[PDB]
C-alpha cells in the first residue's frame, strides 16, 4: 500500500540513460505512475500502468515491470526534462504520493567561491548579530559547511538555505547563516566558516575579527 | 470544451483554525469523475489527501486529519468544497485540485477505484498555517567586507529580515542591476516571521567607484526600502 | 367514475379486451384438468408398470398447444384493446379538461396556483394512464384464473372441493378484518399526518421570517412531532396488514391438510380416480397464490382512482359567469357607455380585505375619462372588474343599464380591449402577436393599425422583418421596443371601448405621444377610461377622476376638479444519482433488510417445495400396499399445518420488517429535506420553480417515491428469483433434461421483455418531449391568464393545444402495440415451451429415464414456478421514478449555500455598535434581470437616530432591509457593521442580533405564547417576560379575552386572529430578543390611530439607546422623524 | 389563407340527370375549427343562392329548403375538406358552386362568408360530344356600303363551351363583336361575331373566320363572302 | 330580398344602393362587388363595418330595415353587380343586387338583316337574324314579322355585354325556321324600336 524512492537526486547528462526506478509497495499491483513537475509547479502526466504513456507526450519514458519494479529510463533529457519527477500508487482505496525526485544536468567541477561577511554597524544595534557565509559556483551541490565561534565547534545555529540550479551550467550558490544575541556576540570575537567542497581541495577557514 | 479547475480561498489561517478551499471544476462537472485533493510539500514534493466521487456518494478523507477536512461536491454550482478544521502548523502544503481519469473519456466506474493516474490537474491555493502578522522587513546589508580584495573579486549584499508574509523583491541599484544575483530563499523566522539573503560579486575595480543600493520590495507591509551599500571604511 | 369518459368504440375496445382477459385466465387452470387427464391416465401407466405412450403423450402435447396460440391470442388483445381504450380516453380526459380549466374562473385561478396546476394535469394524467391501461387486465386475467379453479375442481371431481369450498367463508373473515384494519388505520394515519404535512406548508410558507429570526429549528422539530405520530402507526398497520397475510396463510395451508386427509379416505376407498383429487389441489392452487400475487396491480387502481377523482372535480364543475355560452342577451347596436354601481367586492384568495366598497361612477359612448390618484386607491381593482374576471361580490356594471350577466360574455370580452396594465406578450411572432387581436387579420390589416404607433423601423429592421421571434415575456425585446405592440395590438380589434392603465410608461414620450393621440382621435365615438402616467396626458380626458376608498364623490372635468380640491388640485401640486446512493441513504438499519431477504427467500421458494409435497404424494398414492392413508397422510396432513405456522411467522416477519425499514427511511430523509432547504440562501425560494406547493410536494412525494422503491421491490423481486430459482434446482435436480428446453423461453421472454423495456422507456422520452411541447402551450395560458382572458383568445389556444396533443397520442398507439406484442411473445412462448418439452420427455419415460412422477414434480415445479413473473417487471417504471426523485432531493441536499446560515468560522462578534455604511452600492435582484434595483446607494445610521424614508408607491422601498439581514450580496458598494465589514460576521448572532418587522409578518400553526417566544431560540425563553414584551406590545392587555390564556392554535396563516391583530403581535415577536438595531419596513399598517401609535409610543422612551431605522409613510411619527431618503430609481436622496 | 386564399379545387366535371358527385372545397391556410365552410349558388341570370352551412366546431348543419333532404355535407376536421354531396340530380342544379369560408372565432362579423372561392362550375346537359358548325352570316349585295357593312359567321350546333372563334387568322379582331353564347333549345348554345366594316373592302378582300372547339376537338374554317345570289 | 336600385347614368350623384330585409331579423348583411364572371370580394359586413382590400367609397350602416351600400361621385371607375346577403338565421335569403355603369349619351344603332345561305339549308334549318349594334341605353326590342304577322316565339335575342367603352350594345333576334316554313315564306321584315330612334326602324327583304 506503500511506496519506496530509490531514484533520489540523479544528475546525469543529457543523452544517456538516465534510470528512475521507484519501487512500490507489496501488492499494488500494476498501478505506478511517473509524474513531471516543472520546478514551481504541479505536476503533469507521463505514463500509467507502466504500459501506457499520455497523449502529447515524448516517448523516452520506457516503463518496464517486474513484480515490485517499475523501471522508467529517459533516454535523451531535452532541456524540457531536468525538472521534478515523482513516483504515486492508485490501488486499494488509496493513493500516495512520495517525496520530490529530481533529474539534474552534469557538468565539471567547478572553482568555488567563498565569501564570509561580518555584520557592520546597523545590524549589531537591536543586539543580534548574523553573520554570513556564502559558497557560489561550486559545483556540485554535494559539498559540506562547517562553521566555528572562537576556535571552538559551533552547532546549533547554522541553517544553510541552498539556492536551485542554474540551469545554464548546472553550479550552485549556498548561504549559512549565523545568529547570535549581543550577549554572546560580545563575548566571542573571531568566527569561522570553512567549507569541505570537491573543488577547494583542503577546507578553507575564512576567518574575520569581531567589528 | 475541456477541464478547467480554478481555486480559490485560503491561505491565511493560524493553526486551530478553519476554511474552504474550493475548486471551480468548470467546463466540466462534478460528477463524472472523481476529484481529489493533492498536496504538495513546501519544498519536500507531494502527497495524495482525500477525494469525493459524487456518484457513488463515496467520499474519502486522510489519515492524519480524518474528522478535519470534511469534503463536498456541489453539482449544481459545479464547485469543490473543502470544509478545512483547524488546519493545523505543518500543513503550509500547495494544495492542488486534482481530477481523476476517465478511461473512456466520458466517466468515471467506482470499482478498482482510479487505477489509470490522474490525467488532469490545476493550480491551487498555496495555504500556508501560522500566527504571524503583517510586519516590516528591516533589511541589513551585510556590506562588503573592510578586508576586500584589491586586483580581484569581492562580493557585496544584504539581508532582509522579520517580516511577514512573503514576498520582498530584493534587488540591486533600484532593480536596473540584476546579472548573476543569486535568489535566496525566504526562510522563516523563529517566531513566525520571515527573510532571506540575497549577494552579487563585483571585479575589485567597481566597489568604490560606484555605489551600490539594495532596494526590497514588500507588498503585505508597504515598504520599498533603498538602502546604500559601501565597503567598510574602519 | 373512471370509465365515464368512454365512446362507444371505447367501450368495445373494453369488452373484447376483457372477455379475452378472461380467456386469457382460464388458460392454465384448463391447463390442469387436461393436467389431471394425463396424470391419471400415465401415473395409472407409470405405478401399473400403454405402447401408444408416444401417440398419447404427444396428442395431450399439441393440446397445451393449440392453448399456446389461445393465451397468444388472448394476451395481446388484452393488452391492445385495453392500452388503446386507456388512451383514447386519456386524450379525451384531457381535452375535456384543459378545456374546463380554460373554462373554470379567475377565482378558482387565485385559489389554486400554476406549477400546481401543470403538475396535476401532466402527472395526475399520467398516473391515471397506468392506472386504467393494463394492470385491470392483469387483474382480471388473475382473479379469472382463481375464479375458474372453482369450477375446474367441481367438474373435475366433485369432491375435495366440497371441503376447501367449506373452508372459503372464514377466509372471507381473514380478508375481511385485512381490509377492515389496513383502512381503519390508513385513514386515521392520513388524517393525521396531513397535519404533518399542513406544518412544513405553513412554514415553508413565510420562510422569510423563518431565516429571520433564526427559529428554523423549532419548526424541524413541530415537523418531527406531527411525524412522530404519523410514524408511530406506521409499523403499526404494518402490522395489522401482516397479521392479516399471515392469518390467511395459515388457513389456506390447515384447509390444505383437512382436504388431503379427508381425501386421502377417498382415493383409499379405491373410489374415481387420484386424477379428480389431485387436479382439484393442483387447480386449487395456482389460481389462489396467484390471485394473492395480485397487490401491485390493486395498488395501481388505488392510485388511479384517487388520481381521477378531483380531475372529475375540476371537469363537472360550472362557474355562474362562463366563458363558453350565448348564456344571455349579445345585441348589436352599443353606445360604450359603462357605468359602476355601489360595488362592494373582494377577493376570493384575499377575502376578508375589501377594496371597492361603492362607487357611482359615469361614463358616456365617444367621452374618454382620467383614472388617476395615488396607487393602490383601486385602477386596478377598476380594470379587472369590467371584463367580469371576478363576478363582483355585491357590485354590478352595466351597459346601457341592463345585466352584463346577461351581456353574453363571449361578446363582452371581445367588443372591449382594454391594452393591458403592464403589457404582456407571448413566445410569438409580432404577427401572430397581434393577430391575438382576433385571428384572422390580413397582412394589411395588421400593418396599417401597426404604425398607428410607430411600429415600423425596429420591426421592418431584423432578419425576417416581422417573423422573427418575440422571445419570453418578449424577451427578445424590452420596454423601448415593447410597449408598442401592445397598445396597437388588441387595437385591431377596433374595441366599441378600449381602455388605457399604464399602458405606455416604457419607453421615449414620442412613441407615447403615438399611441395617446393615435388613440385620442381613434376614440371618436369609443370611450376610454384612462390610468395615464404624467399630469398633462391625464388631461386628455373630457373627466377627471378623484380614487377614494370606496366611494365616488369627487370627479370631473378641467374645470370641474381643480377648483373642488379634492385630488385633483392635490394631485398637481439533473446530474443522475447512483444506484448506491439511493441504496446507501438508508446503511443504518441493515439488519431489517436482512432479514426481509432471509424471509423473502423462504416465502419464495416455498412453492416448488409444494412441487416436491405433491410429487411424492402421487407416488405414495399409487400402491397403497399397507393402510397407507391415515397412517402416512396423517403426517402430511401434518407437515401441511408446519408450513402453515412457518408461514404466518415467515410472511408477518417478512412484510412487517419492510414495513419498519419503510418507515425508518420515510421519517429520516423527510426530516433531513424539511432541514436543509430551511438553511438555504435566501435566493432560493424568491424564485418561481422553486416555490411553496411545488415545494411541498417536492417533499411529500419524493420520500414517498424514495421508499417505493426498496421498500417493496426486494420482497416482491424476491419471491419472483427465488422462486424460479426454486423451481430452477428442483428441476436441474430431478432430471437434467427438462430445465434447460423449457429455458429455452428465458432467450424469449428475456430479450423480449429487453426490448419493451428499453423501447418503453424510449416511449417515455419521446413522451416527456411531446408533452413538453404541449405544455409550452399549457404553461404560457396557465400562467398569462390575466390576458388570455382579456384578448378572449383563448379557444384557438385549446385548439393547437389539441393539435399538439396529438403527439402522446400516436405515441400511446405505439405503445400499445409494442407493449401488447412483447408481453403476448412472452405467454405464448412459456405455453409453447411446456407442450415442447412435455413432448420430448415423454419419449424420455419411454427410456425409462425419468420415474413419471419425477416428470410430474418437474413440469410442476415450473407451471409453479413462471407464475410469479406476472408483474415481475411491472414495479420497474417506479424504480426510474425513485431514480429520478433520488437526484432530485440530491440536488436538495449538498448544495453549499454561498451564505450559509450555521456560519462556522469567521467573526462572531460578540458586542453590536449600530453603525451601518452604504457608499455607492448597487444591486439587482435575480427573477429578471434586466433591470435594477438601486442607482448607487450611500447611507448609514449612528445609534439611536432614525432615518426615515418618504416617496412614491414601489419604488425600492422593500429591498432597504434585505441587503442587512445578508439574505443577498448587493452587487457593487459597501455595506457592514462597524468597521468590521459585514463579510466577516458569522450570520447567526447578526441575523439573531437584528430586528425586522416583515411586510406581512404570518402567525404559524401555534399557540399564542410560543409564536412570540419564536424571537430567541437557542434557549427557551421563559412563560413570563413575555408578558411585559406582550404589555409593551399593548398585546397581552388583550389576551384578557380570548377563550384559553395561551394556548389559541391560530390557524393556517391567521384563522382565528384578523390582520390587524396579526400585525398589531408583529412587534411583541422580536422584542425580548433585543433588537438594538430595528428595520422597520412598514410599521404599523392595520390598526387604529389612537393605539396604532403606541407601537412606537411603547417605544418612544425606549428606542433610544438602540439604534434603528424607521419606515411607515404616514405623517404623524415621520415628521418627528431624523433622516430622510427619497427613492429615485434605487438612491439615496 | 390570411394572406391569400388557399381554398383549393375539388371535384370539377360534368353530370347528367343520372349523374351526381361527391363536391369538395378543400379549405387551407387555416383548419376547420377556425370557421364554417359555405357553399352557394349562382343561379344564370339571378343573384346568389344559399344551399347549407356546417361548423366542425359543433358540427352544426341548416340547408336550404331546395336542395333539401336529398343532400349532405360532411366536413372531416382531420383531413380538412368540406364535401357536400350532390345526389338526385335533376336539371336546375346546374351552376358554379362558389364554396366559401367564414370566421367562427370573431362573433362581430356576423357573416359568415368573409372569403370566397370560384365554385365548381356543374353543368347538365344533354347529348354531348358533338362538333360545332361555322355558317356565313353572309351580307346580301343591298347591305350598307361605305357606311358600315357588318357581315359574320355563326358557331351552330355545338357543345360544349368554350369555342374558339378568330377573324382574319389573328389579323382582325376589333370591330368584331363577340356575342355570348346563348342557350339554344337543344340544349346546345349559339353566339355570333359580327364585324363592322364597309362593303367595299369586300369588293376586293374576302375574311376567313376560324371556329377551333378543342372540347370537341374540331377546327372548322370558311371565308365569308358577298352573297351573289 | 332587395329592390334593385340599378343606377347607371351621367356624372354626378350618391347612389345609396338599398336593401331591404327579406325578414325581420338581427342586422347582418354582406355586400360584395361582383364581376359577372368573377368571385364576389368582401367590401363591408355588419352592414356598418369596413373589411379589408376596400377602398374608402365603399361604405353602409342601417336606418331601420335598410341597409344601405354608399358610392358617391359618379366616375367613370363604376361598373360592377353589387351583392346583398342576409344573414342572422339559420337560413339565409339574398339580395340579387344591381349593375352599374357609365352613360355618355344615347347611342345610334344601326340594324341590318341576314338570310340564311344555302350552307344553312342543306341541314334542315336556317336562320334570318336582325342585328342592332351601337344601341344604349340597355333597353331595345327587336321583333319580326313574315308575312304581316306580328311573329313571336321564334325571336333568339342573343345580346352582348355592355360595350366597355361607349357603352354601345350589340345584339341579334334570330328567327329560325326549319324545311317545312323556311320556304313557304316570301318576305321577313324586322321592326326595331329603341328609345333613341323616333321612328321603328324597319329592315326588310324578299325572299329572291
Ligand atoms: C387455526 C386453525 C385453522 C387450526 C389449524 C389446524 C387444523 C385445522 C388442522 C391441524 C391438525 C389437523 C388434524 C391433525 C390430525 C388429525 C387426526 C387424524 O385422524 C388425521 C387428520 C386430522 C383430523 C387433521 C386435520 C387437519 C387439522 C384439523
Amino acid at each position: 500500500i506503500q511506496m519506496t524512492q530509490s531514484p533520489s537526486s540523479l544528475s546525469a547528462s543529457v543523452g544517456d540513460r538516465v534510470t528512475i526506478t521507484c519501487r512500490a509497495s507489496q501488492s499494488v499491483s500494476s498501478a505506478v505512475a511517473w509524474y513531471q513537475q516543472k520546478p514551481g509547479k504541479a505536476p503533469k502526466l507521463l505514463i500509467y500502468s507502466a504500459s501506457s504513456l499520455y497523449s502529447g507526450v515524448p516517448s523516452r519514458f520506457s516503463g518496464s515491470r517486474s513484480g515490485t519494479d517499475f523501471t522508467l529510463t529517459i533516454s535523451s533529457l531535452q532541456p524540457e526534462d531536468f525538472a521534478t519527477y515523482y513516483c504515486q500508487q492508485g490501488y486499494s482505496k488509496l493513493i500516495t504520493f512520495g517525496q520530490g525526485t529530481k533529474v539534474e544536468i552534469k557538468r565539471t567541477v567547478a572553482a568555488p567561491s567563498v565569501f564570509i561577511f561580518p555584520p557592520s554597524d546597523s545590524q549589531l544595534k537591536s543586539g543580534t548579530a548574523s553573520v554570513v557565509c556564502l559558497l557560489n559556483n561550486f559545483y556540485p551541490r554535494e559539498a559540506k559547511v562547517q562553521w566555528k565561534v572562537d576556535n571552538a565547534l559551533q552547532s546549533g545555529n547554522s541553517q544553510e538555505s541552498v539556492t536551485e540550479q542554474d540551469s545554464k551550467d548546472s553550479t550552485y550558490s549556498l548561504s549559512s547563516t549565523l545568529t547570535l544575541s549581543k550577549a554572546d556576540y560580545e563575548k566571542h570575537k573571531v568566527y569561522a566558516c570553512e567549507v569541505t567542497h570537491q573543488g577547494l581541495s583542503s577546507p578553507v577557514t575564512k576567518s574575520f575579527n569581531r567589528g | 470544451s475541456e477541464v478547467q479547475l480554478v481555486e480559490s480561498g485560503g491561505g491565511l489561517v493560524q493553526p486551530g483554525g478553519s476554511l474552504r478551499l474550493s475548486c471551480a471544476a468548470s467546463g466540466f462537472n462534478l460528477y463524472s469523475s472523481y476529484i481529489h485533493w493533492v498536496r504538495q510539500a513546501p519544498g519536500k514534493g507531494l502527497e495524495w489527501v482525500a477525494y469525493i466521487s459524487s456518484y457513488y456518494g463515496s467520499t474519502s478523507y486522510a489519515d492524519s486529519v480524518k474528522g478535519r477536512f470534511t469534503i463536498s461536491a456541489d453539482t449544481s454550482k459545479n464547485t469543490a468544497y473543502l470544509q478545512m478544521n483547524s488546519l493545523r502548523a505543518e500543513d503550509t502544503a500547495v494544495y492542488y485540485c486534482a481530477r481523476s481519469f476517465s478511461i473512456n473519456g466520458s466517466y468515471s466506474w467506482w470499482w478498482d477505484q482510479a487505477a489509470y493516474g490522474l490525467d488532469y490537474w490545476g493550480q491551487g491555493t498555496l495555504v500556508t498555517v501560522s500566527s504571524a502578522s503583517t510586519k516590516g522587513p528591516s533589511v541589513f546589508p551585510l556590506a562588503p567586507s573592510s578586508k576586500s580584495t584589491s586586483g580581484g573579486t569581492a562580493a557585496l549584499g544584504c539581508l532582509v529580515k522579520d517580516y511577514f508574509p512573503e514576498p520582498v523583491t530584493v534587488s540591486w541599484n533600484s532593480g536596473a542591476l540584476t546579472s548573476g544575483v543569486h535568489t535566496f530563499p525566504a526562510v522563516l523566522q523563529s517566531s513566525g516571521l520571515y527573510s532571506l539573503s540575497s549577494v552579487v560579486t563585483v571585479p575589485s575595480s567597481s566597489l568604490g567607484t560606484q555605489t551600490y543600493i539594495c532596494n526590497v520590495n514588500h507588498k503585505p507591509s508597504n515598504t520599498k526600502v533603498d538602502k546604500k551599500v559601501e565597503p567598510k571604511s574602519c | 367514475t373512471l370509465f365515464r369518459y368512454s365512446d362507444w368504440q371505447d367501450k368495445l375496445f373494453m369488452s373484447l379486451g376483457t372477455i379475452m382477459a378472461i380467456a386469457h385466465g382460464s388458460g392454465l387452470p384448463l391447463m390442469m384438468i387436461v393436467f389431471g387427464e394425463m396424470t391419471d391416465k400415465f401415473v395409472d401407466t407409470a405405478g401399473n408398470f400403454g405402447k401408444i405412450l408416444e401417440e398419447e403423450m404427444t396428442r395431450y402435447a399439441y393440446y397445451y398447444s393449440g392453448l399456446g396460440a389461445g393465451v397468444l391470442v388472448a394476451a395481446y388483445i388484452q393488452v391492445s384493446f385495453w392500452t388503446l381504450a386507456a388512451g383514447r380516453q386519456i386524450r379525451k380526459i384531457r381535452q375535456k379538461f384543459f378545456h374546463a380549466i380554460l373554462r373554470q374562473e379567475i377565482g378558482w385561478f387565485d385559489i389554486n396556483d400554476t406549477t400546481e396546476l401543470n403538475t396535476r394535469l401532466t402527472d395526475d394524467i399520467s398516473k391515471i394512464s397506468e392506472g386504467i391501461g393494463d394492470k385491470v387486465g392483469m387483474f382480471f386475467q388473475a382473479v379469472a384464473t382463481f375464479f375458474a379453479g372453482f369450477i375446474v375442481g367441481f367438474i373435475r371431481g366433485w369432491k375435495l372441493t366440497l371441503v376447501i369450498m367449506a373452508i372459503s367463508p372464514i377466509l372471507g373473515l381473514s380478508a375481511a378484518v385485512w381490509a377492515k384494519i389496513l383502512s381503519a388505520f390508513s385513514d386515521k394515519e392520513l388524517a393525521a399526518y396531513a397535519k404533518a404535512g399542513a406544518v412544513a406548508e405553513e412554514a415553508l410558507g413565510a420562510i422569510r421570517t423563518v431565516i429571520a429570526f433564526g427559529g428554523q429549528n423549532k419548526e424541524l422539530e413541530r415537523y418531527q412531532k406531527h411525524l412522530e405520530n404519523a410514524k408511530e402507526i406506521g409499523i403499526k398497520k404494518a402490522i395489522s396488514a401482516n397479521i392479516s397475510m399471515g392469518i390467511a396463510f395459515l388457513l389456506i395451508y390447515a384447509s390444505y391438510a383437512l382436504a388431503f386427509w379427508y381425501g386421502s379416505t377417498l382415493v383409499i376407498s379405491k373410489e374415481y380416480t387420484i386424477g379428480n383429487a389431485m387436479t382439484v389441489f393442483f387447480s386449487i392452487l395456482i389460481g389462489a397464490f396467484s390471485v394473492g400475487q395480485a397487490a401491485p396491480c390493486i395498488d395501481a387502481f388505488a392510485n388511479a382512482r384517487g388520481a381521477a377523482y378531483v380531475i372529475f372535480d375540476i371537469i363537472d364543475n360550472n362557474p355562474k359567469i362562463d366563458s363558453f355560452s350565448e348564456r344571455g342577451h349579445k345585441p348589436d347596436s352599443i353606445k360604450g357607455n359603462l357605468e359602476f354601481n355601489d360595488v362592494h367586492f373582494s377577493y376570493p384568495s384575499r377575502a376578508n380585505v375589501k377594496i371597492l366598497k361603492g362607487l357611482n361612477l359615469k361614463v358616456q359612448s365617444g367621452q374618454t375619462v382620467a383614472l388617476v390618484g395615488s396607487s393602490g386607491c383601486g385602477k386596478s381593482t377598476t380594470v379587472q372588474l369590467i371584463q367580469r374576471l371576478y363576478d363582483p361580490d355585491e357590485g354590478t356594471i352595466n351597459i346601457d343599464g341592463q345585466d352584463i350577466r346577461n351581456f353574453n360574455v363571449n361578446y363582452l370580452r371581445e367588443i372591449i380591449g382594454v391594452v393591458s396594465q403592464e403589457p404582456v406578450l407571448f413566445s410569438t411572432t409580432i404577427a401572430e402577436n397581434i393577430c391575438y387581436g382576433r385571428g384572422n387579420v390580413t397582412m394589411d390589416e395588421i400593418k396599417k393599425a401597426v404604425k398607428e404607433a410607430n411600429a415600423y423601423e425596429f420591426i421592418m429592421k431584423l432578419p425576417q422583418k416581422f417573423d422573427t421571434l418575440v422571445g419570453e415575456r418578449g424577451a427578445q425585446l424590452s420596454g423601448g421596443q415593447k410597449q408598442r405592440i401592445a397598445i396597437a395590438r388588441a387595437l385591431v380589434r377596433n374595441p366599441k371601448i378600449l381602455l388605457l392603465d399604464e399602458a405606455t410608461s416604457a419607453l421615449d414620450t414620442e412613441s407615447e405621444a403615438e399611441v395617446q393621440a393615435a388613440l385620442d382621435k381613434a376614440r371618436e365615438g369609443r370611450t376610454t377610461i384612462v390610468i395615464a402616467h404624467r399630469l398633462s396626458t391625464v388631461r386628455n380626458a373630457d373627466v377627471i377622476a378623484g380614487f377614494e376608498d370606496g366611494v365616488i364623490v369627487e370627479q370631473g372635468s378641467h374645470s370641474e376638479l381643480m377648483k373642488k380640491e379634492g385630488v385633483y388640485f392635490k394631485l398637481v401640486n439533473v446530474p443522475p444519482v447512483s444506484f448506491l446512493k439511493v441504496l446507501k441513504l438508508n446503511k443504518t438499519e441493515w439488519p431489517y433488510f436482512v432479514v426481509g431477504t432471509v424471509c423473502a427467500i423462504a416465502n419464495g421458494g416455498l412453492q416448488p417445495a409444494f412441487s416436491v409435497i405433491f410429487s411424492e404424494i402421487i407416488a405414495i398414492f399409487g400402491p397403497g400396499d399397507d393402510a397407507v392413508k391415515q397412517q402416512k397422510c396423517n403426517i402430511f396432513s401434518l407437515i401441511f399445518l408446519f408450513l402453515g405456522i412457518i408461514s404466518f411467522f415467515t410472511f408477518f416477519l417478512q412484510g412487517f420488517t419492510f414495513g419498519k425499514a419503510g418507515e425508518i427511511l420515510t421519517r429520516r430523509l423527510r426530516s433531513m429535506a424539511f432541514k436543509a432547504m430551511l438553511r438555504q440562501d435566501m435566493s432560493w425560494f424568491d424564485d418561481h420553480k422553486n416555490s411553496t406547493g411545488a415545494l411541498s410536494t417536492r417533499l411529500a412525494t419524493d420520500a414517498a417515491q424514495v421508499q417505493g422503491a426498496t421498500g417493496t421491490r426486494l420482497a416482491l423481486i424476491a419471491q419472483n428469483i427465488a422462486n424460479l430459482g426454486t423451481g430452477i434446482i428442483i428441476s436441474f435436480i430431478y432430471g437434467w433434461q427438462l430445465t434447460l428446453l423449457l429455458l429455452a423461453v428465458v432467450p424469449i421472454i428475456a430479450v423480449s421483455g429487453i426490448v419493451e423495456m428499453k423501447l418503453l422507456a424510449g416511449n417515455a422520452k419521446r413522451d416527456k418531449k411531446e408533452l413538453e411541447a404541449a405544455g409550452k402551450i399549457a404553461t404560457e395560458a396557465i400562467e398569462n391568464i390575466r390576458t388570455v382572458v382579456s384578448l378572449t383568445q383563448e379557444r384557438k389556444f385549446e385548439s393547437m393545444y389539441v393539435e399538439k396533443l396529438y403527439g402522446p397520442y400516436r405515441n400511446s398507439v405505439q405503445k400499445a402495440h409494442i407493449y401488447g406484442i412483447t408481453f403476448s411473445i412472452s405467454q405464448a412462448f412459456m405455453y409453447f415451451s411446456y407442450a415442447g418439452c412435455f413432448r420430448f420427455g415423454a419419449y424420455l419415460i419411454v427410456n425409462g429415464h425419468m420415474r413419471f412422477r419425477d416428470v410430474i414434480l418437474v413440469f410442476s415445479a415450473i407451471v409453479f414456478g413462471a407464475v410469479a413473473l406476472g408483474h415481475a417487471s411491472s414495479f420497474a417504471p417506479d424504480y426510474a421514478k425513485a431514480k429520478l426523485s433520488a437526484a432530485h432531493l440530491f440536488m436538495l441536499f449538498e448544495r453549499q449555500p454561498l451564505i450559509d446560515s450555521y456560519s462556522e468560522e469567521g467573526l462572531k462578534p460578540d458586542k453590536f455598535e449600530g453603525n451601518i455604511t452604504f457608499n455607492e452600492v448597487v444591486f439587482n435582484y435575480p427573477t429578471r434581470a434586466n433591470v435594477p434595483v438601486l442607482q448607487g446607494l450611500s447611507l448609514e445610521v449612528k445609534k439611536g437616530q432614525t432615518l426615515a424614508l418618504v416617496g412614491s408607491s414601489g419604488c425600492g422601498k422593500s429591498t432597504v432591509v434585505q441587503l442587512l439581514e445578508r439574505f443577498y450580496d448587493p452587487l457593487a458598494g459597501t455595506v457592514l457593521l462597524d468597521g468590521q465589514e459585514a463579510k466577516k460576521l458569522n450570520v447567526q448572532w447578526l441575523r439573531a442580533q437584528l430586528g425586522i418587522v416583515s411586510q406581512e409578518p404570518i402567525l404559524f400553526d401555534c399557540s399564542i405564547a410560543e409564536n412570540i417566544a419564536y424571537g430567541d431560540n437557542s434557549r427557551v425563553v421563559s412563560q413570563d417576560e413575555i408578558v411585559s414584551a406582550a404589555k409593551a406590545a399593548n398585546i397581552h392587555p388583550f389576551i384578557e379575552t380570548l377563550p384559553h390564556k395561551y394556548e389559541t392554535r391560530v390557524g393556517d396563516k391567521g384563522t382565528q386572529l384578523s390582520g390587524g391583530q396579526k400585525q398589531r403581535i408583529a412587534i411583541a415577536r422580536a422584542l425580548i430578543r433585543q433588537p438594538q438595531i430595528l428595520l422597520l419596513d412598514e410599521a404599523t399598517s392595520a390598526l387604529d390611530t389612537e393605539s396604532e401609535k403606541v407601537v412606537q409610543e411603547a417605544l418612544d422612551k425606549a428606542r433610544e439607546g438602540r439604534t434603528c431605522i424607521v419606515i411607515a409613510h404616514r405623517l404623524s411619527t415621520i415628521q418627528n422623524a431624523d433622516l430622510i431618503v427619497v427613492f429615485q430609481n434605487g438612491r439615496v436622496k
